[PDB]
């Protein structure tokens, strides 16, 4: 029982294309061409003890969508920076908390755009104000 | 009075006026109720955090909460007909304030001293470092403070001579092997962390000094 | 009447599993808040309180998805009035104690309108509520989310005066979020529009005002 | 550390006309007012490297722009010394425009919302809502400023041209005249001001050397006379009240006919004292 | 605008030793080396509002600073005028430091590794490794700079003091006497340098204009005696050579007397004619 997110594989596309699909490049994250590769698929799982998600890469299913010291999302090893609090704000559509306080602040996933074009954008961490920032939306797509 | 037990989140991040209850006398069908409140937070100090619709009944929050400084708010509300006269007796409300882990856990001292024999059996305690957290004690984990070594200064003779108690913070030794001459000091950086070990974190330095 | 006891007060969350009318007896341990529905709100419910039987919230329409959110408190005895259906697939009501922004909606029922068109009238008729009673509306706009695109929405009501009261809705592992969109609504022949964001959710409070008729008519109209 | 303890207005470039605004302790966007409440004190903090901006209001002294955090709201709060009212001022050269960055949290700088003629923290972008524009309040007040000058002695009287025909530098009663009325320019490379005579596209106040002393408007020859370049300087516990140098010879100043307040005396170049004759009162146009 | 198509070095705030240093495509932080490898032209974009950093690598003259999105890489590739190759260059007024941000993504801006000794990328902060030291090649490799100066004619000869108590100038054989360097000091104001002789703490090169060529080292107490300062300017397609003017008089420049490459040829002031004895090797002392 839990129609919130239920655990599972989901594609993760930002709002400004359906047709770019989240995926790591060398030690960042981008959206990138459909590619039907496991790293562009990612496992949801809900953390009942912590009340969050972690998100893990298929391709690598031990390294979760985590945050560096820069600003930038990141894969790496299960830490409490792995911990998102999902708002979800229309069907399929999300904003990623931070479960954790960043600098005294709610901070979500923060992906840049040049009139809706987000090509060789990496996905940032950066503060959260509300709900009608789209630069901080995000589509998850079962499966 | 139809109310309903009343509460809202620190850190509310916009939208104010917030919407929090629709209050009500169910005499209102009577006459033409208006709606009041009175008491801190209202109409006293700090004025206009809280305020009503005086014809529909609706309690907002204007701006937004933080439970360290205050945790709950002592209000009353008042129905009164459009000669004065009241409908209802002054119902009391409490509007508790919902905790965030919003402060990181505070160690009394950015460096603790503390002494240890040459020749002391694993399990004898030497020293205390203590942390404080100023958030919610009672309902939530977002003050349970979770003590672990960090680090330790040198790595010599092993790598853990020390092990610190998660839960009070005292430290004891772990293993043997503490000899004054080579290395009489230690430096042990000590980490607080909130909601049990794995919310907001801080490090403070142990100094430890091996003696006859 | 043939009356089903809960054996023990309920706590935050229960689940109780079940052709003709009957009645559920229950307490609450905590007194607050509660969101009560059926699976997937069908059917829609009716609650009352042991005098001491007294109607709060709730309507009898054939086939109309809906859920309750009301005021239950610790002291008291409430009664489910569950209607009679069809008996093809088993039925369980379900108990959630709500301590968020749900507390807008105590205590009414919350219509569940699932039958949107991309433009045109809807509109959809319940029980009305007595004078100073509540019924809302949670609806979702048509066509997908983008944060920009937009619907225009004429909400008003046919012989009943209400005031309206909309807000929109976001989820979190929580429950619902409930943000101010429009206060003070004057629902009768209301001819004043609203530009809502495609795919997004949205949830009308509805005080009556004026009980001109037995059924309360809400009507949405969307245009380009 | 150049602009500590520094006057100055600020601006936005996604609109120069509308300034930072302080009333009843809120902060707008708001139309040039040329009033003090438009007026910010930049005080530097070495140790943050960081400035805290002080409104200037005479009846709120202590009021200094802050962040309301955790909403993103823009507005002044008594002054504490606090991080939320520190900022980093990162001047964009080339557009020689400012993104004013919050000391609390660099992630976040100033947005200029046009609409709700207010400010809110955002993130970074590409855009002139973010680029603010920070100018000497002398300097902002005075360029571009269509003016009337008269001279303190008497404020019904107005320095002006006689007419089209004759561009001699005269005193005289005020009736709305084009050749009453002088628009105020700034040149940055210069750093000078040119009096523009509205009466003539081009005619510039210009003290003529070839003539002894001599104060008339002359053709705007471009990077040629610096006689046509003058200096305003304040006049201290004054609204509007200034001096006026020329550029050639600063030790020369605007001057009417010591101390004759009469309605057809000249307007002369003289040398700098500094009695009621010398200052003039550089009001708007009713 | 006003600093289009100079040519700088840049340094970190965070480690003022470490420069932009380009070869072969990568870039990296590394010593001071007063060459080409760490000198860069800004290239201003008027529309864009942001610059390009272009190598003056002389092998390959078309590499500008990259950024290679998404990932934390920064490199020198082909310039193709692209939106990751566009920076904006913002001035900490308050430290006067520079904050280079992405053009592409302005949230973005460049970060010092002082260990791995390179460049990645990082969101606004108050950290000093965000901050960097622009500045002209010429005043960066000459500022501070403790050198050795000797005629083209003979690059085996040193202009020297001859000795501690003989304040005299001429022309020796190099052999690492304190008397036989100088250090550079750049005066802002004057816009003008200093050759402090490492065998005082105050002795300049100066012109004795009261003795017609005469060049001595002389106490530098009088700050504002211009015969005391000098300009520094490069001979074209020159690697380490330059022509010295005096700023009391700038048809002056020092001057080896003929001619005479000897061992104990006089240094003199003379008119400016251009010839190899008037011009000189500025190298960094073994
Ligand atoms: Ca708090
Ligand atoms: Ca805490
Ligand atoms: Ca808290």
């Amino acid at each position: 029982e839990r129609t919130f997110l239920p655990n599972g594989n989901y594609n993760i596309k930002s709002i400004f294309s359906g047709s770019l699909y989240l995926n790591p490049v060398s030690k960042s994250l981008t959206f990138s061409n459909e590619s039907s590769a496991n790293n562009q698929k990612w496992n949801v799982e809900y953390m009942a003890e912590n009340r969050c998600f972690k998100i893990s890469n298929v391709a690598e299913p031990n390294k979760y969508l985590s945050y560096d010291n820069f600003g930038f999302i990141s894969l790496d090893s299960l830490s409490n920076r792995c911990y998102w609090f999902p708002i979800k704000i229309a069907v399929n559509t999300y904003i990623m908390l931070s479960l954790n306080k960043v600098n005294e602040l709610d901070y979500a996933w923060d992906i840049y755009d040049t009139n809706e074009n987000i090509l060789s954008q990496p996905l940032l961490l950066l503060p959260n104000f509300d709900i009608y920032n789209s630069n901080q939306m995000f589509k998850l797509e079962k499966i | 009075w139809v109310i309903p037990p009343i509460s809202c989140p620190e850190n509310e991040k916009g939208e104010f006026p917030k919407n929090l209850v629709q209050i009500k006398s169910n005499r209102d069908k009577e006459t033409k109720v208006f709606y009041s409140i009175t008491g801190q937070g209202a109409d006293k100090p700090p004025v206009g955090v809280f305020i009503i619709e005086r014809e529909t009944g609706w309690l907002k929050v204007t701006q937004p909460l933080d439970r360290e400084a205050i945790a709950k708010y002592i209000l009353y509300s008042h129905a009164v007909s459009s000669n004065g006269e009241a409908v209802e007796d002054p119902m009391e409300i409490v509007i508790t304030v919902t905790d965030q882990n919003d402060n990181r856990p505070e160690f009394t001292q950015e460096v603790f001293e503390g002494s240890v024999a040459e020749g002391a059996v694993p399990g004898t305690s030497v020293m205390k470092v203590s942390a404080t957290d100023a958030d919610d004690d009672v309902n939530t984990y977002n003050a349970a403070i979770a003590y672990t070594i960090v680090s330790q200064d040198p790595e010599l003779p092993h790598k853990n001579m020390f092990t610190v108690n998660r839960d009070t913070g005292v430290i004891s030794v772990l293993t043997s092997g503490l000899d004054r001459e080579s290395y009489p000091t230690y430096t042990l950086v000590v980490q607080a962390a909130d909601l049990q070990g794995e919310g907001l974190s801080t490090t403070a330095k142990a100094v430890i000094t091996v003696k006859d | 009447e043939n009356i089903q006891e809960i054996n023990t007060a309920i706590s935050d969350n229960y689940t109780y599993n079940i052709n003709n009318p009957f009645y559920i007896l229950f307490t609450v341990n905590t007194t607050g808040i509660y969101k009560i529905n059926a699976q997937n709100n069908l059917p829609s419910l009716k609650i009352y309180e042991a005098i001491g039987i007294n109607y709060i919230t709730g309507f009898d329409s054939p086939n109309a998805k809906s859920y309750l959110v009301v005021l239950l408190n610790k002291d008291k005895n409430y009664y489910i009035r569950v209607p009679q259906t069809s008996s093809n697939i088993e039925n369980q009501i379900q108990f959630k104690r709500e301590e968020g922004d749900l507390r807008n909606l105590m205590n009414s029922s919350v219509n569940i309108i699932d039958n949107l068109n991309s433009t045109g009238a809807h509109y959809y008729t319940r029980q009305s509520p007595d004078v100073h009673d509540y019924i809302s509306y949670e609806f979702t706009i048509p066509g997908n989310f983008n944060n920009k695109d937009t619907s225009n929405i004429r909400l008003y009501t046919s012989y009943n005066q209400g005031i309206g009261t909309l807000f929109r809705v976001t989820e979190t592992i929580d429950g619902y979020n409930l943000i101010n969109i429009q206060q003070n609504l004057h629902l009768l022949n209301n001819t004043n529009s609203i530009r809502l964001l495609n795919g997004a959710i949205y949830i009308l409070k509805v005080e009556v005002t004026e009980l001109n008729n037995y059924n309360i008519r809400l009507h949405i109209d969307i245009t380009n | 550390n150049s602009l500590n303890d520094k006057i100055v207005t600020i601006s936005c470039k996604a609109d120069t006309n509308l300034f930072f605004y302080q009333v009843a302790g809120n902060v707008s966007l708001f139309q040039q007012t040329r009033n003090y409440l438009e007026r910010w004190r930049l005080i530097y903090d070495s140790n943050k490297a960081a400035y805290k901006i002080k409104s200037m209001d005479i009846h709120n002294t202590n009021l200094v722009l802050t962040w309301n955090a955790p909403t993103h709201n823009i507005s002044t709060q008594q002054d504490s010394n606090a991080d939320n009212q520190y900022w980093l001022l990162l001047k964009d050269i080339g557009n020689n425009s400012f993104i004013i960055a919050s000391y609390k949290n660099p992630n976040l700088v100033l947005y200029a919302d046009t609409v709700a003629r207010n400010l809110k923290l955002s993130t970074l972008n590409n855009s002139n809502y973010i680029k603010f524009i920070i100018e000497d309040y002398i300097i902002s007040d005075l360029n571009n400023f269509t003016c009337k000058i008269s001279p303190i002695l008497d404020l019904n009287k107005v320095v002006q041209q006689v007419d089209v025909t004759n561009l001699n530098v005269n005193l005289y009663t005020w009736d709305y005249g084009r050749n009453q009325k002088w628009t105020i320019r700034y040149n940055e490379e210069k750093a000078a001001y040119q009096f523009f005579n509205t009466i003539l596209s081009n005619g510039v106040l210009t003290w003529i050397f070839s003539n002894g002393n001599t104060v008339r408007v002359s053709s705007s020859n471009d990077q040629n006379n610096d006689a046509q370049y003058w200096l305003i300087n304040p006049v201290s516990d004054t609204d509007e009240t200034y001096t006026i140098t020329n550029l050639r010879d600063t030790t020369k100043a605007l001057d009417l006919y010591g101390g004759q307040t009469a309605n057809g005396t000249a307007i002369q170049v003289f040398n700098y004292h500094g009695d009621d004759n010398q200052k003039w009162n550089i009001r708007n146009p009713p």
